[PDB]
C-alpha cells in the first residue's frame, strides 16, 4: 500500500517526499511539474531507537565519506563493506572486528535508517541563556514578565550560564553576583557597537554569564526588583525603546565570550523599537505604526533601514552559532517585520500576543522549556546539517529556518532554490518538530542526511537518516511516477516556494501556471471537454490544497497587520506536514444531538443552526455555537438536570479543544463565539476567484484547453 | 513636556516657593516676574496665557497666585490640576503666615512638595490672552 | 556674566 | 611705638618675644575705631600714596589681603527692605560717609551726594559697623537659592586601593552626616571610577544601591534621571548603607589605570542643573582618556631653577564648572608625581582649594591618616555659601589691576566664587590711577553675595578706611611687613608660571634691595625703618620655603601644592607656615595669660627660628600653623621625659609620637594649657608631633630654621649682608 509506504517512512525517517518514484532519465527528469522535495525533520521523535555510543564509520574516500548505511553492501568474510555512495570498498575499523552474521552492527540493519550516535570525546559545554527585557511597559505587563523569567530560572540545567541585559532608554548589561551592590553597565542606546568594542568597554563562566547553581538566587531577586524604565513619558508620546542596540549588545556579548557553541537569546519586547538603528517607529504617538497599506505606498521610511539592521544581527548571531527568539506582547504592532530575520535564519522562536499577562503568553513560555523521559530540553544547538546524494542526484537549496555553510561538492546544483548553493547548512536551533524542505533535481536513488549538532546535556550528537526511493522504469516511466506522488507533501512543498517568493518579491501567477500544468500531465481529459476532467486517487486533493492556499493568510497579507503575517509565515515555515496542512486548510467538526462528534467541509453548507463547530486552524481554535444551540445555551437549559443531554454537547467541543490546547507549542488563541457573535468573522472568512466550485470548473476549463 | 513652577503673594510680587531644573530659563522667569508685578485685585482669578512655544497657567487664591509655565501641547486640564494641589497644600502648610514674611523665597523648602507633585503629572503613566499683551 | 552686588 | 631708625647689622634679635600685631591706620580715633577688623581685611600700605610716583619711589607693593567669609564672633544682619546705596557707583553705606544735611550723605568711594530714604540717621546699624550683613532681594538673584549639592568623586584605582583612603573618608562622612550644612533641600550623590565611572543609584525600593558604569569614556552621559543626587534627609538610610559598604567594593581590583578627565566630565553633567560642590579624591597620575598627563622626572638637589600646567583640560573644565556655580575641591593622596600643576586648575578658576597628602597610606604613613582626618573634620563641618559673587571697590582714583586667589574674574573686576568657605584668603594689587590731591581719606569696600545654607540670599561688607600721605616717609612708617609679604608670595607665584622660578627669587630680593635703598636715598650699616625692621627676615624665609626652595631635594607637587597654599590661605597662616613661631617648653611657668578662670596657660617668649636657639638639654615647640613639632633634646632632663612624655629615658620615646598624653603631672597641665591655647586660635586642627627626635629621619623641623645658613642657601646674616653690598653699590 502506497499510503503505508508513506505514513511508515514518515514515522520512521521523519521524511516526506513530493515523489517517491525518480525519473531515471534526463527526459522526464526536466518535465517534473512539481519538484523532487522532501519535507525533512532532523530530530523527530520515535518510539525508542537505542543511541549508538559509537563513532560513525565513514567511507575511507575524501570526497564522498558517507556513514555506513543499510544499503551498503558487506562482506562479513573479509571484514569489508561497500560505500553505496562512491562505490568504495573499506576495511572495517579495529573495533568492528568481531561483528558476524548473526550480530551485526545496527547500522546495517534496514530498522535503522535514521540513526543517533553520540560522539564523546570533548569535554561537554554548558548551555547558556541570556535575558534581554524590556522595560518599557506597564506595571501588569512587567510583574507578569517577571514572573515568567523567574519561572523559566527553575527549569534551567544547574551548570547552565546565564546573564541578564535590561533595556529602555539605556542598555544595561547586569554583572551578576556581586556582593551587596548589584552592578550593571549602561550604554546609550542611540549608537551601535561591535563585538570587539563591547569586549573592551567590559573589561567556563563570565562576570556577565555564571553557573545557574551558583547564581540563581541573586537572579531571582534581580528579575524580581526590575522595575519600568525610569525616563518619563511625556504626553502624546511613545517610551524610548531601544530595542535595536539592546540587541546588538546581547549578540555581541555572547560572540566575544562563547562563540561556536549553543545558546539562547531569548527578547522579550512590549512594544515597538523607537529609538536607534533598528527603529520601527517614531515616537510620535500621533503617528501609528506601518500598515501593509502603509507599505505599498512608500509611507514607512524606518522599515527597510530597520530591516537591515536586525538581518545584520541575525547572519551575525547565526555565524556565530547563537539563538535568538523574539517574545513580543503589546496592544499595537511590535515591529515583527523589521526582526523577523533574527529567529528566522536562527532556529530562534516567535512568540506574539497582546500582554504578557495573559494565560496565552505564560503557558506558551513554560512549553519552551518542556523536557523528555529524561528530565532534558527538547532543544538543539548548533546543528550542521550535510546531505549526500548519489552522483544522479544534485541539491537545489533548502526553504526553513537554516543558514548556508557555502560549502561546495559535486552534490550542489546549479538552480539555486531559497538557501542554495550548498551541501551543508548550520541551523543554530532545532526542536523534534523542526521541519526543512530541501529540492533536489536529476541531471536505487540515495540521499543521506548528516545533522551534527550538541544536544541540552552537552552531549555532541550525529544523526543520520539514509533513504532510497526507486528509479523509475524506462518501459513504464511517467505511470509508476504518478503513482507515488504525495498530494499533502507537494502541495506543502510548493507553498514554501509560493511563500519564499512572495517574502521576497506576481505569485499567485506561478502558482496556477503549475496547477493548470500538473493536470494535464497527470489527468484524464478529452480536449475541449472541462467535464471530462478527472483525477486520480492520488491527485485529487491537490487542487483544493491550492484553493485555500491561494487565499490563505500566508499570500493575501492584507486584512492582517505586518506583524501578524509575518507571525504566520514563520511558524508555517518550521512546521511538519500534519500541522502545515492545518495552516493551509483548517479542519473543521461538527456537534450535534444526531451522532458523534465529525469531521466536515470547509463550506458556508456546514453552518448548521442546531450544531456546534470547532475549528483548528493552528493558530486558533474556535468554537461556534449556532443559531439554535446559541438560543438554547443563551436561555439556561444546560444547568437544568433534564438536560445534562445538553451538558454534553456544549462540552464535547471544549473537551476536544482543550487537548491540542496543550501540545501545540504556540498555544492557539481560543475564541468561543456563536451566531451573531463579533468573532464569529474567523470563522466565515476561512470557510467556503470566488468559491471552490467556481474555482475549479475555471481550472477544468483551462486544463483541457491550450497546453 | 517640561515647565517652570513658581508661587508669589499678588500685593507687591514677593516670592515665596518655586522649582526649576533645566538640564531658556532666563527670558521665562522674567516674563514671569512681569506678571507677579502686574497682578493684582481686579486680575483674573484663572487664566491662561500664551507665549508662542510655550504657556503660562496660573490660579489666584488667599492673595497668593501659582503659577506653571510648560510647553503649549501640555494639557491645560492638568496645567490647573497641578496649581490645585500645589495651592491646597502650601495654603494649609503657610496660608497664614504669607501676608507677615518679607524676604523672597521664606519657603524654599517648599520646594520639596513641589517637585515630587511634579512628576505625578508630566509622566503619562478661566480665561485665554496673550502674554505679550499683558506685558 | 553681570550682577548688582 | 617707633619713629627711629634700626640698624640691622647690630641688632640681629629684631624679632619680638610676643605674636606681631597689625599696625594702626594713623586715623583720627573716632575713625579708626570703627574701623573694619585687620584680620578680615589688611593694607600693605595703611598711609596710602597720594600719587603713583610717590608709591613708585618707595618700591613696596600697594594691595589689599583680605578673609571676607571667615567665621565671625558677633555679624551684624540687617534685614532691612531697603539696602541704602549710593546711586552713582552702588557702594553700600559704610560707617566713613558723610553726612552733611542729615537728610543727605557723600558717598566716601565716588564723592556724590546721595539722599537718606524715610527709613538720627547716623545710629544705623550699617554706619555703626564695618563689618555686617544683608538680606538680599530678589534683584540680586537669578534663580531661586539653589539647594546644598555635595558630590563626592573617589578614585578607586589599585593604587588608591592600596593607600586605604577610601575607609576613613567613608568614615568620616558618615560622622559628619548630620553636621553637613543645610536644611531639607540638602542632596548628595556618589561617585567612583577607575577606568570606567561609576554612579550610584539609592532608592527605598530596591534592597541595595545600584552601581551604574559608564564605560564609554570618549561620550560620557548620566545613566539615571532620578535617584544619583537623593534628598539626604530622606535617603539617610540608603546613603549610610553606600558608605560602609564602599570601601569594600574594589578590594581585589586589578585596575591599574585612571580616567580622571571624563569622571570630572560626568561628575559636572551632574551637577549641572544646580550647582554644588563637588569632592574629588584623586591618588594617581591621571592616564586614562581626555585629561590624560604624561609623567615627568622628578628635579634633585643637582638641577637649577630650569611649574606650568601640561594641558588647559582642568582649567577649561574648571571653568564650565564655575558657569553653573559648580566648585571643585581636588584631594590628591598621590605617592608619586601627578602633575598637580595642570590638576590644580580644576580648583584655582571654580574657587575650590586644594589638600594635598603626600604619600598617603592607611598602614604606613599615620601622619597623613591623622592630617587627613582632622582636615575633613573641619572640611565637612566648616559653614558654606552657594553660587556667590564678591565685588571690591575702592576710592576713585584707587584702581584693582590684579587679583590673587581661588575663583574666576568676570568683566568688571566681578570675582566669582561658586562656592565660597570661611578658610579662603584673597589678595589684589592696585595702583594709583588718579592722584590723591583731593581726599586725605580712602576706602575700600568688599561685597559677598551669595546663597546660604538655608536658602537665603545674604550680602556680607566690609569696609576699611585709611588715610592719605604725600611723603616718602609717611609711607615707609605705615607699612605693614606681613601684608607685604603676603602680597609679594602671590606675586612671586605669578612670576613662577609666567617667567620662571630664577626670576620669582630675583623679584624677591629685589624687593627688599629696591625698598631699603629708596630709604637709603632720603635719610655706613643697613639702615631700615622699624616698621620693615623684620622686611629681610621675612622674605629670607619667602625665598627659603617649599614654594621658592632651590638646592632641596624637594618634588614638582610638594612645591606646586605650596604656592596653591600661598594663593589660597590667608595671611596669618601664610606666616605661620612661612616663619613658624617656636617656643622652649620644657621648662614653662605661669607668667601666663592666667585669666582665663580656671586656666593658666603659659606664654614662653617666641624665638628666632635657628638652631643657636636651640638646646640638647631642653625641649621645644614649632608653632607652624597646620602643624604641631614638639622637638626633644638628646640631653632632655627626665622631668620632662617621666612627667611630659611618661617616658623613662630618651630612648623609649616612640618613634611616631601622634601627641602627648595628658598625665597627672602639673608639668603636663602646663604644656596641654600652652599648646590648648594655641589651637583654639584657629579652626583646623593642628596635629602635634613630638618624633621629632635628633633621629627620626623626620627631621625636617631644621628646615624651618630659616635664619643658619645651609649647603644651597645662605644665612640671616649673610643675607643682611648681600643686601647692604647691593644697597650702597
Ligand atoms: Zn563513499
Ligand atoms: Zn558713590
Amino acid at each position: 500500500t502506497y499510503l503505508e509506504f508513506i505514513q511508515q517512512n514518515e514515522e520512521r525517517d521523519g521524511v516526506r517526499f513530493s515523489w517517491n518514484v525518480w525519473p531515471s532519465s534526463r527526459l522526464e527528469a526536466t518535465r517534473m511539474v512539481v519538484p523532487v522535495a522532501a519535507l525533512f525533520t532532523p530530530l523527530k521523535e520515535r518510539p525508542d531507537l537505542p543511541p549508538i555510543q559509537y563513532e560513525p564509520v565513514l567511507c575511507s574516500r575524501t570526497t564522498c565519506r558517507a556513514v555506513l548505511n543499510p544499503l551498503c553492501q558487506v562482506d562479513y568474510r573479509a571484514k569489508l563493506w561497500a560505500c553505496n555512495f562512491c562505490y568504495q570498498r573499506n576495511q572495517f575499523p579495529p573495533s568492528y572486528a568481531g561483528i558476524s552474521e548473526l550480530n551485526q552492527p545496527a547500522e546495517l540493519l534496514p530498522q535503522f535508517s535514521s540513526i543517533e550516535y553520540v560522539v564523546l570525546r570533548g569535554p561537554q559545554m554548558p548551555l547558556i541563556f541570556l535575558y534581554v527585557v524590556d522595560t518599557c511597559m506597564e506595571d501588569e505587563d512587567l510583574q507578569a514578565l517577571k514572573e515568567s523569567m523567574q519561572m523559566s530560572l527553575s527549569l534551567l540545567p544547574p551548570t547552565a550560564l546565564v546573564g541578564l541585559i535590561t533595556f529602555g532608554r539605556m542598555v544595561q548589561v547586569h554583572e551578576l553576583g556581586c556582593e551587596g551592590i548589584s552592578k550593571s553597565y549602561v550604554f546609550r542606546g542611540t549608537k551601535d557597537l561591535s563585538a570587539k568594542q563591547l569586549q573592551e568597554m567590559l573589561g567556563p563562566s563570565n562576570r556577565f554569564l555564571q553557573p545557574v547553581q551558583k547564581i540563581d538566587m541573586n537572579l531571582t531577586d534581580l528579575l524580581g526588583e526590575l522595575q519600568r524604565d525610569p525616563w518619563p513619558v511625556p504626553q502624546g508620546k511613545r517610551p524610548l525603546r531601544s530595542s535595536g542596540v539592546a540587541l546588538s549588545i546581547a549578540v555581541g556579548l555572547l560572540e566575544c565570550t562563547f562563540p561556536n557553541t549553543g545558546a539562547r537569546i531569548m527578547m522579550f519586547i512590549g512594544g515597538p523599537a523607537t529609538q536607534g538603528p533598528g527603529m520601527v517607529v517614531g515616537d510620535e504617538l500621533k503617528t501609528p505604526i506601518r500598515s501593509w497599506h502603509d507599505i505599498d505606498k512608500d509611507n514607512a521610511k524606518y522599515v527597510k533601514k530597520g530591516t537591515k539592521h536586525f538581518e545584520a544581527l541575525a547572519n551575525r548571531a547565526a555565524t556565530t552559532g547563537h539563538v535568538i527568539d523574539i517574545y513580543a506582547c503589546a496592544l499595537d504592532q511590535t515591529g515583527l517585520l523589521e526582526m523577523k530575520c533574527c529567529p528566522n535564519l536562527t532556529g530562534g522562536y516567535m512568540v506574539m500576543g497582546d500582554s504578557f499577562n495573559t494565560s496565552l503568553f505564560k503557558q506558551t513560555f513554560q512549553r519552551v522549556f518542556t523536557k523528555d523521559m529524561h528530565g532534558q530540553f527538547k532543544m538543539g544547538f548548533g546543528g550542521t546539517l550535510e546531505i549526500k546524494t548519489s552522483r544522479e542526484i544534485k541539491i537545489s537549496g533548502a526553504i526553513g529556518p537554516c543558514v548556508s555553510l557555502n560549502s561546495k561538492g559535486p552534490c550542489v546544483s546549479e538552480n539555486e532554490i531559497g538557501t542554495g548553493g550548498t551541501c551543508q547548512w548550520k541551523i543554530c536551533g532545532l526542536s523534534p518538530t523542526t521541519t526543512l524542505a530541501i529540492y533536489f533535481e536529476v541531471v536505487r536513488g540515495a540521499i543521506q542526511f548528516v545533522t551534527q549538532y550538541q544536544h541540552s546535556s552537552g552531549q555532541r550528537r550525529i544523526r543520520v537518516t539514509t533513504i532510497a526511493r526507486n528509479w523509475a522504469d524506462a518501459q513504464t516511466q511517467i505511470q509508476n511516477i504518478a503513482a507515488s506522488f504525495d498530494q499533502e507533501a507537494a502541495a506543502i512543498l510548493m507553498a514554501r516556494l509560493a511563500i519564499y517568493r512572495a517574502e521576497t518579491e506576481d505569485v499567485l501567477r506561478w502558482l496556477d501556471r503549475q496547477l493548470i500544468r500538473l493536470c494535464q500531465k497527470f489527468g484524464e481529459y478529452h480536449k475541449d471537454d472541462p467535464s471530462s476532467f478527472r483525477f486520480s486517487e492520488t491527485f485529487s486533493l491537490y487542487p483544493q490544497f491550492m484553493f485555500h492556499l491561494r487565499r490563505s493568510s500566508f499570500l493575501q497579507v492584507f486584512n492582517n497587520s505586518p506583524d501578524e503575517s509575518s507571525y504566520y509565515r514563520h511558524h508555517f515555515m518550521r512546521q511538519d506536514l500534519t500541522q502545515s496542512l492545518i495552516m493551509i486548510q483548517p479542519i473543521l467538526y461538527a456537534y450535534s444531538f444526531s451522532g458523534p462528534p465529525e469531521p466536515v467541509l470547509l463550506d458556508s453548507s456546514s453552518i448548521l443552526a442546531d450544531r456546534i463547530l470547532l475549528m483548528d486552524t493552528f493558530f486558533q481554535i474556535l468554537i461556534y455555537h449556532g443559531e439554535t444551540i446559541a438560543q438554547w445555551r443563551k436561555s439556561g437549559y444546560q444547568d437544568m438536570p433534564e438536560y445534562e443531554n445538553f451538558r454534553h454537547l456544549l462540552q464535547a467541543p471544549v473537551d476536544d479543544a482543550q487537548e491540542i490546547l496543550h501540545s501545540r507549542f504556540p498555544m492557539p488563541r481560543y475564541i468561543d463565539t456563536e451566531h451573531g457573535g463579533s468573532q464569529a468573522r474567523f470563522l466565515l472568512s476561512k470557510v467556503n476567484d470566488v468559491s471552490l466550485q467556481v474555482f475549479m470548473d475555471h481550472l477544468k476549463k483551462l486544463a483541457v484547453s491550450s497546453a | 513636556m517640561v515647565l517652570l513652577t513658581m508661587i508669589a503673594r499678588v500685593a507687591d510680587g514677593l516670592p515665596l516657593a518655586a522649582s526649576m531644573q533645566e538640564d531658556d530659563l532666563q527670558q521665562y522667569q522674567s516674563q514671569a516676574k512681569q506678571l507677579f508685578r502686574k497682578l493684582n485685585e481686579q486680575s483674573p482669578t484663572r487664566c491662561t496665557l500664551e507665549a508662542g512655544a510655550m504657556t503660562f497657567h496660573y490660579i489666584i487664591e488667599q492673595g497668593v497666585c501659582y503659577l506653571v509655565l510648560c510647553e503649549a501641547a501640555f494639557p491645560k486640564k492638568l496645567a490647573f490640576a497641578y496649581l490645585e494641589d500645589l495651592h491646597s497644600e502650601f495654603d494649609e502648610q503657610h496660608g497664614k503666615k504669607v501676608p507677615t514674611v518679607s524676604r523672597p523665597y521664606s519657603f524654599i523648602e517648599f520646594d520639596t512638595f513641589i517637585q515630587k507633585t511634579k512628576k505625578l503629572y508630566i509622566d503619562s503613566r478661566i480665561m485665554v490672552a496673550n502674554i505679550e499683551e499683558v506685558l | 556674566v553681570t550682577s548688582v552686588v | 611705638e617707633g619713629l627711629r631708625v634700626v640698624n640691622l647689622l647690630q641688632e640681629r634679635n629684631m624679632l619680638p618675644s610676643t605674636p606681631l600685631k597689625p599696625p594702626v591706620p594713623n586715623l583720627h580715633e573716632d575713625i579708626q575705631k570703627l574701623n573694619c577688623n585687620p584680620e578680615l581685611f589688611r593694607c600693605t600700605l595703611t598711609s596710602i600714596p597720594q600719587t603713583q610716583a610717590l608709591l613708585n619711589k618707595a618700591k613696596l607693593p600697594l594691595g589689599l589681603l583680605l578673609h571676607p567669609f571667615k567665621d565671625l564672633v558677633q555679624l551684624p544682619v540687617v534685614t532691612s527692605s531697603t539696602i541704602v546705596r549710593c546711586r552713582s557707583c552702588r557702594t553700600y553705606i559704610n560707617p566713613f560717609v558723610s553726612f552733611l544735611d542729615q537728610r543727605r550723605w557723600k558717598c566716601n568711594l565716588c564723592y556724590r551726594v546721595n539722599d537718606v530714604p524715610e527709613e538720627e540717621p547716623h545710629r544705623r546699624p550699617e554706619v555703626q559697623n564695618a563689618t555686617i550683613e544683608f538680606m538680599a532681594p530678589s534683584e540680586y538673584m537669578l534663580r531661586p537659592p539653589q539647594p546644598p549639592v555635595y558630590l563626592f568623586v573617589f578614585d578607586v584605582s589599585h593604587n588608591a586601593v592600596e593607600t586605604g583612603y577610601l575607609n576613613s573618608v567613608c568614615q568620616s562622612l558618615l560622622d559628619n552626616l548630620d553636621l553637613l550644612p543645610g536644611n531639607t533641600r540638602t542632596k548628595i550623590g556618589f561617585i567612583t571610577f577607575d577606568s570606567t565611572i561609576h554612579f550610584y543609584g539609592l532608592q527605598e525600593s530596591l534592597s541595595q544601591p545600584q552601581m551604574l558604569i559608564v564605560s564609554d569614556i570618549e561620550d560620557v552621559f548620566i545613566p539615571m534621571p532620578e535617584n544619583l543626587l537623593v534628598n539626604l534627609n530622606e535617603s539617610k538610610e540608603l546613603v549610610q548603607d553606600l558608605l560602609k559598604t564602599l570601601p569594600q567594593m574594589f578590594t581585589k581590583t586589578l585596575e591599574t589605570q585612571s580616567a580622571l578627565g571624563p569622571a570630572l566630565q560626568a561628575a559636572f553633567k551632574l551637577m549641572s542643573p544646580t550647582g554644588g560642590r563637588m569632592s574629588v579624591f584623586q591618588t594617581q597620575l591621571p592616564t586614562l582618556g581626555v585629561g590624560a598627563l604624561k609623567p615627568r622626572e622628578e628635579p634633585n638637589h643637582r638641577s637649577s631653577a630650569k611649574m606650568t600646567p601640561s594641558t588647559d583640560f582642568y582649567k577649561k573644565l574648571a571653568l564650565d564648572c564655575s558657569g553653573q556655580q559648580v566648585a571643585v575641591d581636588l584631594f590628591l593622596l598621590s605617592g608619586q608625581y601627578s602633575d598637580l600643576a595642570s590638576l590644580g586648575c580644576i580648583s584655582r578658576y571654580s574657587a575650590g582649594s586644594v589638600y594635598y597628602y603626600p604619600s598617603y597610606h592607611h598602614q604606613h604613613n599615620p601622619v597623613q591618616v591623622q592630617k587627613l582626618q582632622k582636615e575633613l573634620q573641619r572640611y565637612l563641618t566648616r559653614k558654606i555659601g552657594f553660587e556667590a559673587v564678591m565685588r571690591i571697590r575702592c576710592t576713585k582714583g584707587l584702581s584693582i589691576h590684579t587679583f590673587h586667589g581661588n575663583f574666576f574674574v568676570r568683566s568688571t573686576d566681578l570675582l566669582s566664587l561658586p562656592n565660597v568657605n570661611p578658610d579662603a584668603g584673597y589678595a589684589v594689587q592696585m595702583s594709583v590711577e588718579e592722584s590723591l590731591t583731593d581726599t586725605q581719606l580712602v576706602s575700600f569696600q568688599s561685597a559677598l553675595l551669595y546663597t546660604s545654607s538655608k536658602g537665603e540670599r545674604r550680602i556680607r561688607v566690609h569696609t576699611l578706611c585709611l588715610p592719605v600721605v604725600s611723603t616718602l616717609n609717611d609711607v615707609f612708617l605705615g607699612a605693614d611687613v606681613q601684608a607685604i609679604s603676603g602680597l609679594l608670595a602671590n606675586m612671586a607665584v605669578d612670576r613662577s608660571m609666567t617667567a620662571s622660578l630664577s626670576d620669582a627669587r630675583d623679584a624677591l630680593v629685589n624687593a627688599v634691595i629696591d625698598s631699603l635703598s629708596a630709604y637709603r636715598s632720603s635719610v655706613p650699616g643697613l639702615m631700615v625703618p622699624f616698621s620693615l625692621r623684620l622686611f629681610p627676615l621675612f622674605v629670607l624665609a619667602l625665598l627659603k620655603q617649599k614654594s621658592f626652595q632651590t638646592g632641596t631635594n624637594a618634588r614638582l607637587d610638594e612645591r606646586i601644592f605650596a604656592m596653591c597654599q600661598v594663593k589660597n590661605q590667608p595671611l596669618v597662616y601664610l606666616m605661620l607656615t612661612t616663619h613658624p613661631s617656636l617656643y622652649r617648653v620644657d621648662n614653662l611657668s605661669d607668667e601666663g595669660a592666667l585669666n582665663i578662670s580656671d586656666r593658666t596657660i603659659p606664654q614662653p617668649p617666641i624665638l628666632q627660628l635657628s638652631v643657636e636657639k636651640l638646646s640638647r638639654d631642653g625641649a621645644f615647640l614649632m608653632d607652624a600653623g597646620s602643624v604641631l613639632m614638639l622637638w626633644v633634646g638628646k640631653n632632655c632632663t627626665q622631668n620632662f621625659l617621666s612627667q611630659v612624655l611618661g617616658v623613662q629615658n630618651y630612648a623609649s620615646i616612640p618613634q611616631p609620637m601622634t601627641d602627648l598624653p595628658e598625665l597627672d603631672t602639673p608639668e603636663s597641665a602646663r604644656i596641654i594649657a600652652f599648646i590648648s591655647w594655641l589651637r583654639e586660635q584657629r579652626p583646623f586642627f593642628p596635629i602635634l608631633y613630638v618624633i621629632a627626635d635628633e633621629s627620626p629621619m623626620k627631621a625636617n623641623f631644621l628646615q624651618n630654621m630659616i635664619e643658619d645658613r645651609t649647603e644651597s642657601a645662605l644665612s640671616y646674616y649673610e643675607f643682611l649682608l648681600h643686601i647692604q653690598q647691593q644697597v650702597n653699590k
